[PDB]
RNA sequence: UAUUGGAGGUAGAGCACUGUUUGGACGAGGGGGGUUACCGAAUUCAGACAAACUCCGAAUGCCAAUUAAUUU
RNA sequence: CUGGGGCGGUCGCCUCCUAAAAGGUAACGGAGGCGCUCAAAGGUUCCCUCAGAAUGGUUGGAAAUCAUUCAUAGAGUGUAAA
RNA sequence: UCUGGUGACUAUAGCAAGGAGGUCACACCUGUUCCCAUGCCGAACACAGAAGUUAAGCUCCUUAGCGUCGAUGGUAGUCGAACUUACGUUCCGCUAGAGUAGAACGUUGCCAGGC
């Protein structure tokens, strides 16, 4: 008899481990992204201040549809990478979690690639 | 009965003697006690003589209880020889005992007999003693 | 364990000095590294 | 898939009223089996290790990872990293399929008063027990073996302890 | 399943004449005698077994 | 079972308590439910009656300034050489 | 002098000068060595870097700050401000 | 000198680690495959010991300061 | 060099204690190491978590491997020590 | 204050126990044809999905059994000074460790959906 854990806890481990050297400032904001079961999110977060300056998810309802949870993973980094340029933000620094990179986070960094955000 | 005694060094600094005893200052298992007013070395060997002394007096009566180890060796010199050369061989065992150190323990006897036998314990003894009772209050 | 002299094997020159265990490594090591005359990374061999 | 759907069928039915579940999560789900064999005096050799591999690479479907010695075992010739031990895991419908040729299998070879056995446990709900190699390989006879061994089995349940796992191998299991 | 490192398996039917355990499985990719559907079409290797027979205790 | 005490005051020095012990007069503090931190002093001899009287837990009628406060010795400290009471520990119940 | 009696340990390397060397409150230059140390008995913080042998060097230009880390650690900060 | 901040493990204490230790509980391994005394330890209770033990930890010395007073 | 010389020992570098909570600090004071090793035991990227204890078992010198819960890191860290 | 992200505090933050909680989805779950996938499992990783469940994880409420925090008062030690050769004494500052009463079953910034 074994236990069967929450796979968050192992993931923010390895987050915490991988923000040693990942962090956010003004000029290069740090873009997290917590994938779960049926949604991910993202945002554009300032460590140096502790502020979100942008933000964008799967759940939004100008983003939400029916899709295979990569295109969805698609139009969120879409999404945040127009949020990001409204405000201002070129530059940034990619925050895995610890979700590999892989799948839906590396598509996610792809579609924020093509949609300007500088990384 | 003893443990097997090994020490990790065998050549130590000689103890600080000056100061007062930090703890072993009250009667804990028996019921009298036999302590120390003033402060010696004791070598292991008027441990011996001393504990012979009070065990032989009671007959096999109560129980004896020694409060003190002699953990520390000490060394010295071979005869006739200079200074220097490094240091000498271990000669024997001692424990520091400081003005308020509980040296002997007993109970299981009257306490005429206990004071008796502590008394001749304390003339095998390099060191000033009191009797004193079990404290309570 | 010796001492061991890297030369270029194209520009010819002997630019690295290192060291080597002459039974675990009983051939001529070769290994890719800045020749300061060719201003490149080419192949040296321990000659 | 005989007993995968005999669990739903008569197992989710039938232990979930002799024990009360408040929810249907409680139903002790098995979830995986350990097979592996031990140690054999394999440090003159190196080809018993190779028959270790074609049992459980025959009998189960999977080829038995070598797991390789933790320490420097003194007496015999243990060298830290020296490869002793097999182990295999079955989970999915080959776990189910697996215990089912095995309760099929076990008790005509086994010779066994009670069939198999009574308890041989760590305290708390899982096997870890002795074979002598006589229920497995029904399948291909003993003609082409070489050597006697036996497993070291467990049972990976959502189960708690080993009173809840007497009740589970009434799955054609003998307690 | 410990995979990475596997050959062919199949759900092979026992069915022997002691009430066809055909609910068993192993490599005993043989010819199958019984090609059967109510249990599978694989080779009835199970002949002749008394586990559904002869039992010590409930025999 | 009706101890008094005498309230000190702050600052008592090496000297002022050493002087103090030295008559028959130990320091004490007194705290704990229905009151606050108080530093008072109690003779030695009434002390030890007291605690013969009503044993070493008994609830103590303890005379502070004006007021009688039920109050139980928690901790002393005692002096093994020349046997003496140091100091005492008095919580209060209620 | 004596005779045949000897020592066998009358050795020792030479000390090494480690410990801080710059204290709180004093600007520093860039580069300059804050601390040096076997392991890391002090973490490097803001604007300070660690050298390979253990040394915390300011990294900037700032006044020096040591500062807890958690509980038990402690580190060396260098800001910038002047 | 006053005020503030800091680095560090001495005196003292302490036994949480490394080891030395004195009594007492408790069950148990070789052993009088087991009993039973014990013996080697598992686990506890109360007491102690340490330059090369530290869960802790001063006084003072040390470094430096937006800084003040007095001096040279 | 030397608690007179001689005899014995030592002579350079590293770690610890002495060393008096910055650094430094001696004695023929108390303990040990070094005169290398590694083409991966280096770089980087991604994953991983230890010794031990029983609740224990085909071996079972006990403990090889294997199974489950505690395990503050007591393991490991090429080597002496910190 | 709600829920989920994220990050700031020396566990006062944690362990353990008892009890509640259900698509905002948080998780659970169904599988492997799809990238990927594991010296050695769709275990995990990755992917496709949303049919069964609050059971567990997670969230919330209680508790000091545990861990953590912890005065005042006193003591040990000690800077300085005055005596003195005692394993010392006295005065003036500083002032522990242990223990005691007690604290404590977290506070808090930004963001998004809730209200």
């Amino acid at each position: 008899m074994i236990s069967k854990i929450d796979k968050n806890k192992v993931r923010l481990k390895r987050h915490a481990r991988v923000r040693t050297n990942l962090s956010g400032t003004a000029e290069k904001p740090r873009l997290n992204v917590y994938r779960s079961n049926k949604h991910i999110y993202a945002q554009i977060i300032d460590d140096n201040k502790g502020v979100t300056l942008a933000q964008a998810s799967s759940k939004d309802s100008d983003i939400a549809t029916t899709a295979t949870k990569v295109e969805l993973a698609t139009k969120v980094g879409e999404a945040i990478a127009k949020k990001a340029a409204d405000k201002g933000i070129k530059e940034i620094v990619f925050d895995r979690g610890g979700y590999l990179y892989h799948g839906r986070v590396k598509a996610l960094a792809e579609a924020a690639r093509e949609s300007g955000l500088e990384f | 009965m003893l443990l097997p005694k090994r020490v990790k060094y065998r050549r130590q600094h000689r103890p600080k003697t000056t100061g007062r005893s930090k703890g072993g200052n009250y009667v804990t298992f028996g019921e009298f006690g036999l302590q120390a007013t003033t402060t010696s070395w004791i070598t292991s060997r008027q441990i011996e003589s001393a504990r012979i002394a009070m065990t032989r007096y009671m007959k096999r009566g109560g129980k004896v209880w020694i409060k003190i180890f002699p953990h520390t060796p000490y060394t010295k010199k071979p005869l006739e020889v200079r200074m220097g050369a490094g240091k000498g061989a271990v000669e024997g065992w001692i424990a520091v005992v400081k003005p308020g150190r509980i040296l002997f323990e007993v109970a299981g006897v009257s306490e005429e007999v206990a004071r008796e036998a502590l008394r001749l314990a304390s003339h095998k003894l390099p060191v000033k003693t009191k009797f004193v009772k079990r404290e309570e209050l | 364990r010796v001492n061991v002299t890297l030369a270029c094997t194209e520009c010819g020159d002997r630019n690295y000095i290192t060291t080597k265990n002459k039974r675990n490594n009983p051939e001529r090591i070769e290994m890719k590294k800045y020749c300061p005359r060719l201003n490149k990374y080419t192949l040296h061999r321990e000659t | 898939n005989r007993l995968k759907e005999k669990f739903n069928t008569e197992v989710t039915e039938n232990l979930m009223k002799k024990f009360n579940y408040s929810s249907v999560m409680e139903v002790p789900k098995i979830d995986k089996i350990v097979v592996n064999m031990g140690v054999g005096d394999a440090v003159q050799n190196s080809k018993v290790l190779d028959n270790a591999v074609e049992e459980l690479e025959l009998i189960t479907g999977q080829k038995p990872l070598v797991t390789k010695a933790k320490k420097s075992i003194a007496t015999f010739r243990l060298r830290e990293g020296m490869p002793i031990g097999a182990k295999v895991t079955l989970r999915g419908e080959r776990m189910y399929e697996f215990l089912d040729k095995l309760i099929s299998v076990s008790l005509p070879r086994v010779r066994d008063f009670q069939g198999v056995s009574k308890k041989a446990f760590d305290g708390r709900g899982n096997y870890t027990l002795g074979v002598k190699e006589q229920l497995i390989f029904p399948e291909i006879d003993y003609d082409k073996v070489s050597k006697v061994r036996g497993m070291d089995i467990v049972i990976v349940t959502t189960a708690n302890t080993d009173e809840e796992a007497r009740e589970l191998l009434a799955n054609f299991g003998m307690p | 399943m410990k995979q990475g490192i596997h050959p062919e398996y199949h759900q092979v039917i026992f069915l022997d004449t002691t009430t066809n355990f055909k609910f068993l499985s192993g490599s005993t990719k043989t010819s199958s005698e019984m090609m059967e559907w109510e249990d599978g079409k694989e080779y009835p290797v199970i002949r002749l077994d008394i586990s559904s027979d002869s039992h010590p205790f409930y025999t | 079972a009706s101890l008094k005490s005498i309230i000190r005051q702050g600052k008592q020095t090496r000297s002022d308590l050493k002087q103090l012990r030295k008559s028959g007069k130990v320091p004490a503090v007194v705290y704990g439910y229905g009151t606050k931190n108080v530093s008072v002093k109690v003779d030695e001899v009434e002390f030890i009656k007291v605690i013969r009287e009503v044993g070493r837990n008994g609830v103590i009628e303890l005379g502070v300034g004006s007021k009688t406060i039920k109050v139980m010795v928690a901790d002393y400290q005692f002096d093994p050489l020349k046997n003496q009471i140091t100091h005492i520990d008095f919580l209060a119940i209620n | 002098k004596k005779g045949v009696s000897s020592t066998k340990n009358g050795r020792d390397s030479e000390s090494k000068r480690l410990g801080a060397k710059r204290a709180d409150g004093q600007f520093v230059t860039g580069g300059s060595i804050l601390y040096r140390q076997r392991g890391t008995k002090i973490y490097p913080g803001e604007n300070v870097g660690r050298g390979g042998d253990d040394t915390l060097f300011a990294k900037i230009d700032g006044v020096v700050k040591f500062e807890r880390k958690g509980r038990d650690k402690k580190q060396v900060s260098v800001y910038a401000v002047a």
